[PDB]
C-alpha cells in the first residue's frame, strides 16, 4: 500500500525523532482511513514492519481509537454526536429517524453501499447541536429534521458535500435560535 | 537505610524499596493482582492499596503500596475498616464480570482470584450475609482458543493485570499479545500467530487466573491432586 | 414477561442460523459455553430450550468474528447480543410484542443478521 | 471605573477571541496587519528565559485545561540547563463535553496559538513542540498546518529565530477520537506511538515525558494566553478576577438557550451575566446547571447559584468547580437520572481499560444501574447500591477519569435523589420529551 506513497512516509516520519518511528503508527492507519474507508489485517501488517515493530502492537493500538473502523464502511458514513448536549437537542430522535429510514444498524452498510452508522461522542460544537461529521470532514452541524433530509437526498444525488445547500442558517462560534 | 512502621511493627528497608514489600517484609499482606516478582510495577488492578501516614499525618487518598516508595519514618496501615472496606471493593469489581468456571477452570485451588476473593473479599459490616450485588448479564467472549500448541487462552477469565503482556515486551522481548479494544470490552489478544519467542511458556505460570494455561497439560489432574517434584531441568547447561 | 420465554425461543433461532451460516460458507461455529445456571443447577428445574449460552462463528485459526450470546434466565435486563470482536461493534436486540426480534427499532431478521456475519468474515477472518 | 474586573466593565479588553469569526483571520498577514509575532519578537531578544516565567508565575495563569494548575510554577519545574532536547505540548485534544473553547482559536487565529508556543517554548529551553489536536477537529488541522507552513516560510518558525540563538518548530499530530487522549500523561503515549494508557505519575512529565526527555503539556487556551500576558504586563492580566482566578477566560454555554457558543470573559464574571446577558437566557425551564466540563457536579438552578462568580474558588467551596469553563444548562422537561445515564455512558465508552475500579466498577456495575433504574426497572435497593459504588471508586484510581464519572453522579444524587427514587419507586421510565426541530 505505502509503496507507492513513499513522499508521504518520509515526510511524517521526519514529524518525529529516529527511536520514536512507532509515533508514525497514528497518522499511517489514518492515512489508510481516509482512502479505502477502513483499515485491512494486511495494511497492520505492513504499518508494522513500516514501523519498526509487531502486527501485534499495531494491532492494539489500532483497535483501541473510535475513528479508525476494521470493517467496510459506506462511501458517506454517518457519525452522530449522542453525548449530552446534543441529547438536550434531540440527538436520541435524530438517531432512531436516521436508522428507521436507512435501516442500518451500526455494523452494516446501506443495500445500495453509501451509509453506514455509528454514534461517537461530544464533537466540540455543541452550541450548534445536534452534530453530525460525515466522513473525515467538517461538521454538518444543526442537524434539524428538515436540514438532515437535506443533508442526505443532497449525497443521495451524488452532489459532493463541502457543496450542498442546508436549508437554515447555522452559526460560528455563537448561535443564534429562533 | 530507611525507618518504616507498617502496622505494629518497625522495619529497616533500604530507600528505593516499594510500600508493598516494605509491608510483606515486616510480615503482613496485601491483594496483590498486577505486579510481579521481575515485571515492572504498575498500579494496575489497585488491589495493594494502603493508607499512608507521613510526618502522624494521613495521606488523603489511599496509595498503590506497590508503586509507591518507602520514606524515612512512615506509617502504612493496611488494617483499618477504611482500607479493607476498599480491597472489599476492589476485589467485588474483580469478580464482577468473571465467568464462574472455577469446578471446570484448570486452574484448581492454585489461582490469585479465588484466594484474594476468600482472602479479603466479602466485607463484615458493623442479617443474611450478600455473596454478589451485581446482578447484570456477565462479559461473554471468546473461550479455551489455543494460541499455539502449548498455551490455551481463555479470555473470559483473564482480569486485566498487565502481566502476560508486560512480560513479552521485557523478560523475552517479543511482543506476540497485548489488549485489543477499550473500556470494558477490552481482552488479550494477538497477530503473530505461533506465539514466536523461545520463551512463551513463562506467561501460563504468571497469570492470575485461568485464562492463560498450558495447553500440554490440560485437563489432567486438579492442581492439589498433583505429586510436585523440585529438581532441576537437564536439558541444556543452565 | 412470558416475552422472557419468547426471548430464549428466539435466541435458539439465532443459534441455528449461526450453524446453517456456518456449515455453509465453510466456516467453524462453535459453542463457547454453557450457561452456569444450568450446569450447577441440580435438583433445581429447568425448562430454557438450550443450555448454550455463547457461541461464535470463528475463522480457521480459531479467531472469532462473530460472537452472540444472551443473558442467563436469573439476569436482569436481558438481552441476546452480538459482537464483532477486534472491531469495536456491539448490538444489543431485544424483543417486542408482535413485532419481533429488534435491535432498536430495526428489526433482526435472517437476512439482516446473515450480511452482518458475511461482512464480518470477509473483512475479518485471518485465514 | 476604580478597582476590579469582573464582567461587563467597559475598561475589559477582549483578548483571545478577538479576532475570531473575522474574515481572513488566518493569514499570516492578517496576524501581522494587526500586530503579529511582534510580541514573540521583544520577548527573545529582550527578557531571559527564566524572566518569562516569572511574568507568567507572576501574572497568576492557571490552566485552561480544567486543571487548574498554576502554569507560572508548572514551567518552573523544568530543568534548568541540562542539556536534553526539552519538548513543549498544546494539548488541543479537546474532547470533554459540552467545551468547545479550543476549537475556533485553532481553526480562526492560529499564529496567535504559535507565537505563544514560541514565548512558553523559549521559557522552558524546548526547541520543538506539537500540536496534538483530536481527530475530529478537521478544519482546525487543516488550518494549523497552513499556519505552520506560512510561519515557517517568512522565518517566524525554525532555523534560528528574529536573529537570536533561539530555534523553534512546530509539528501537528492528529488523534482518533479518545477522551482519555486529554490526559497530559496519555497524550504523550498516543502521540508516541502506543496504546492510550496514561503513565505511573511517579516519574513525572517534567523531567519524562515525550521519548523519555523533559516536557511539559498545556492547553490551547493556555498558550494563547500566553501572547497578550507578555504583551501587555502581567499586571494588566492581573487586573482581571477574583483573588485567586487571574485573568480572562473563555467560557461556553450550551443546551436549551437563546444563543449558545463561546464569550470571551473576565475570570469570576457571574453565571446570571453569561446564561443571560450574553447567551440571551433560557429557552425552557431550567433545573441544572454542569458549570466546568462534563466532570464537573451539576449545580442547582437557583438565584444564589446564578449569582455565583465563576472562579477557581467561588465555585470550589460550592461544591463543584470550574472546569473548562463550557456550561451546559439542563431543562426540567429532561430527568436528571436520564442526564447522568448519558454522561456515565459517556465515560464508561470512553474508559482506557487499565483500572479495575473504572473498567469494571464504572464501565461495568454503574451505567448498568442507570440502565435499570431509568428503565423503571429499578427498585429502592438500585439506588442506594449506585450511591455505594461511588465512594470506591472515587478515591482510587489510576487517572482522574474514573472521579469525573462519579463526582457529577455523586453531586446529582446531592441534589436530586428523590428524581432517583421516583422513577424506581414508581417502576416509570425516563421521560421521553420531543427535543429537536
Ligand atoms: C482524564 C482526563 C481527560 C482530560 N481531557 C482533556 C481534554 O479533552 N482537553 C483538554 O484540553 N484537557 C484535558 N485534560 C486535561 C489535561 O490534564 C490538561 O490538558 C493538562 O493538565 C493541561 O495543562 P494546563 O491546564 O496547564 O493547560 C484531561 C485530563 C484528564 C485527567
Ligand atoms: S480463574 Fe480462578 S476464580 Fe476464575 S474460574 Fe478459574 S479457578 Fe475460578
Ligand atoms: S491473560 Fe492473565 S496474565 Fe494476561 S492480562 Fe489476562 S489475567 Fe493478566
Ligand atoms: S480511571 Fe479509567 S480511563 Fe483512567 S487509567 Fe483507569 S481505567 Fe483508564
Ligand atoms: S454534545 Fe454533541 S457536540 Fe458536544
Ligand atoms: S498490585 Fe499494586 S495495584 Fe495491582
Ligand atoms: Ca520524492
Ligand atoms: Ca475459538
Amino acid at each position: 500500500f505505502f509503496d507507492d506513497k513513499q513522499d508521504f512516509l518520509e515526510e511524517t516520519f521526519a514529524k518525529y525523532p529516529p527511536e520514536g518511528r512507532r509515533a508514525a503508527i497514528m497518522p499511517l492507519l489514518r492515512r489508510v482511513q481516509q482512502e479505502e474507508g477502513w483499515i485491512r489485517p494486511e495494511r497492520i501488517e505492513e504499518i508494522a514492519r513500516l514501523v519498526g515493530t509487531t502486527p501485534t502492537e499495531v494491532m492494539g493500538v489500532a483497535s483501541f481509537y473510535s475513528y479508525y473502523q476494521f470493517v467496510p464502511t459506506g462511501k458517506y458514513h454517518l457519525q452522530v454526536c449522542a453525548t449530552l448536549s446534543c441529547k438536550l437537542a434531540g440527538a436520541e430522535e435524530l438517531w432512531d429517524y436516521l436508522t428507521e429510514t436507512l435501516g442500518i444498524g451500526p455494523g452494516e452498510v446501506t443495500p445500495d453501499g453509501l451509509f453506514s452508522v455509528q454514534k461517537v461522542e461530544c464533537l466540540g460544537s455543541c452550541h450548534t447541536a445536534p452534530v453530525i461529521q460525515v466522513n473525515d470532514e467538517p461538521y454538518v452541524e444543526c442537524v434539524t429534521r428538515a436540514r438532515l433530509e437535506a443533508l442526505l437526498a443532497g449525497l443521495r444525488a451524488g452532489k459532493r458535500l463541502e457543496e450542498i445547500e442546508l436549508p437554515g442558517k447555522c452559526g460560528h462560534h455563537v448561535h443564534e435560535v429562533e | 537505610m530507611v525507618r518504616v512502621k507498617v502496622n505494629d511493627r518497625i522495619v529497616e528497608v533500604p530507600p528505593g524499596t516499594s510500600v508493598m514489600d516494605a509491608v510483606f517484609h515486616a510480615g503482613y499482606d496485601v491483594p496483590l493482582f498486577c505486579s510481579e516478582k521481575h515485571l515492572s510495577p504498575i498500579g494496575a488492578c489497585r488491589m495493594c492499596l494502603v493508607r499512608i501516614g507521613l510526618p502522624i499525618q494521613w495521606q488523603p487518598k489511599l496509595a498503590a503500596s506497590c508503586v509507591t516508595a518507602v520514606a524515612d519514618g512512615m506509617v502504612v496501615d493496611t488494617l483499618s475498616d477504611v482500607v479493607r472496606e476498599a480491597q472489599a471493593g476492589m476485589v467485588e469489581f474483580t469478580l464482577l464480570n468473571h465467568p464462574l468456571d472455577c469446578p471446570t477452570c484448570d486452574k484448581g485451588g492454585a489461582c490469585e482470584l479465588q484466594d484474594r476473593t476468600v482472602e479479603y473479599g466479602l466485607y463484615e459490616k458493623y442479617e443474611l450475609p450478600v455473596y454478589t450485588r451485581f446482578e447484570f448479564t456477565r462479559r461473554h467472549v471468546d473461550k479455551h482458543h489455543p494460541l499455539s500448541p502449548f498455551v490455551i487462552l481463555d479470555r473470559e477469565r483473564c482480569i486485566h493485570c498487565k502481566r502476560c503482556v508486560r512480560y513479552f515486551e521485557e523478560v523475552p522481548g517479543d511482543e506476540v499479545l497485548d489488549f485489543i479494544e477499550r473500556g470494558v470490552h477490552t481482552f488479550i489478544g494477538t497477530m503473530d500467530f505461533g506465539l514466536p519467542s523461545g520463551f512463551s511458556g513463562n506467561i501460563t505460570d504468571i497469570c492470575p487466573v485461568g485464562a492463560l494455561l498450558d495447553l500440554t497439560a490440560r485437563f489432567r489432574a486438579r492442581n492439589w491432586e498433583m505429586e510436585e517434584t523440585p529438581t532441576t531441568c537437564a536439558l541444556c547447561p543452565v | 414477561a412470558s416475552s422472557e420465554r419468547e426471548l430464549y425461543e428466539a435466541w435458539v433461532e439465532l443459534l441455528s442460523w449461526m450453524r446453517e451460516y456456518a456449515q455453509a460458507k465453510g466456516v467453524r461455529f462453535e459453542k463457547e459455553a454453557d450457561f452456569p445456571d444450568f450446569i450447577y443447577r441440580m435438583e433445581r428445574p429447568y425448562d430454557l430450550p438450550t443450555t448454550i449460552m455463547t457461541a461464535s462463528l470463528s475463522d480457521g485459526l480459531g479467531e472469532p468474528f462473530l460472537l452472540a450470546d444472551v443473558s442467563p434466565r436469573h439476569a436482569k435486563l436481558k438481552r441476546i447480543g452480538l459482537r464483532l470482536p477486534r472491531a469495536h461493534i456491539h448490538l444489543h436486540a431485544h424483543y417486542e410484542p408482535g413485532k419481533g426480534l429488534v435491535t432498536g427499532k430495526i428489526p433482526l431478521t435472517k437476512e439482516r443478521f446473515f450480511a452482518l456475519a458475511d461482512r464480518a468474515r470477509e473483512a475479518l477472518a485471518f485465514a | 471605573t476604580g478597582p476590579i474586573l469582573s464582567g461587563l466593565d467597559p475598561r475589559f479588553e477582549r483578548t483571545l477571541y478577538a479576532h475570531v469569526g473575522k474574515e481572513g483571520s488566518w493569514t499570516l498577514d492578517y496576524y501581522l496587519r494587526h500586530g503579529g509575532y511582534e510580541t514573540a519578537k521583544r520577548v527573545l531578544k529582550e527578557k531571559t528565559p527564566d524572566e518569562v516565567i516569572e511574568e507568567v508565575k507572576r501574572s497568576g495563569l492557571r490552566g485552561r485545561g480544567g486543571a487548574g494548575f498554576p502554569t507560572g510554577l508548572k514551567w518552573s519545574f523544568m530543568p534548568k540547563d541540562d542539556g536534553k532536547q526539552h519538548y513543549l505540548i498544546c494539548n488541543a485534544d479537546e474532547s470533554e463535553p459540552g467545551s468547545f473553547k479550543d476549537r475556533y482559536i485553532l481553526e480562526d487565529v492560529p499564529h496567535l496559538l504559535i507565537e505563544g508556543m514560541i514565548l512558553a517554548g523559549y521559557a522552558i529551553r524546548a526547541t520543538v513542540g506539537y500540536i496534538y489536536v483530536r481527530g475530529e477537529y478537521r478544519r482546525a488541522a487543516d488550518r494549523l498546518e497552513q499556519a505552520i507552513k506560512e510561519a515557517r516560510a517568512r522565518g517566524y518558525l525554525g532555523k534560528n529565530l528574529f536573529g537570536t540563538d533561539f530555534s523553534f518548530d512546530l509539528h501537528v499530530h492528529r488523534g482518533a477520537g479518545a477522551y482519555i487522549c486529554g490526559e497530559e500523561t496519555a497524550l504523550m503515549n498516543s502521540l508516541e506511538g502506543l496504546r492510550a494508557n496514561p503513565r505511573l505519575k511517579p516519574p513525572f512529565p517534567a523531567q519524562s515525558g515525550l521519548w523519555g526527555k523533559p516536557t511539559t503539556i498545556n492547553n490551547v487556551e493556555t498558550l494563547a494566553s500566553v501572547v497578550p500576558i507578555m504583551e501587555r504586563g502581567a499586571d494588566w492580566f492581573a487586573q482581571m478576577g477574583t483573588e485567586q482566578s487571574k485573568g480572562m477566560k473563555l467560557y461556553q454555554i450550551s443546551g436549551p438557550v437563546k444563543r449558545p457558543g463561546v464569550y470571551e470573559l473576565p475570570m469570576g464574571t457571574t453565571f446570571r451575566e453569561l446564561i443571560y446577558e450574553w447567551a440571551g437566557g433560557p429557552l425552557e425551564p431550567i433545573q441544572a446547571i454542569i458549570p466546568g466540563g462534563s466532570s464537573t457536579p451539576p449545580l442547582p438552578f437557583t438565584e444564589e447559584v446564578l449569582d455565583t462568580p465563576m472562579s477557581y474558588e467561588h465555585l470550589q467551596a460550592k461544591g463543584s468547580m470550574l472546569g473548562t469553563g463550557g456550561v451546559i444548562l439542563i431543562p426540567e422537561r429532561v430527568s436528571m437520572v436520564d442526564a447522568m445515564w448519558n454522561l456515565t455512558r459517556f465515560y464508561a465508552h470512553e474508559s482506557c481499560g487499565k483500572c479495575t475500579p473504572c473498567r469494571e466498577g464504572v464501565a461495568g456495575f454503574m451505567v448498568n444501574l442507570f440502565a435499570k433504574i431509568g428503565t423503571g426497572q429499578g427498585e429502592e435497593k438500585d439506588v442506594e447500591n449506585l450511591e455505594a459504588l461511588l465512594p470506591l471508586i472515587e478515591g482510587r484510581s489510576f487517572c482522574p477519569l474514573a472521579d469525573a464519572a462519579v463526582w457529577p453522579v455523586k453531586g446529582s444524587l446531592r441534589h436530586f435523589k428523590d428524581q432517583y427514587l421516583a422513577l424506581a419507586r414508581e417502576k416509570r421510565p425516563v421521560p421521553r420529551p420531543s427535543l429537536w426541530r
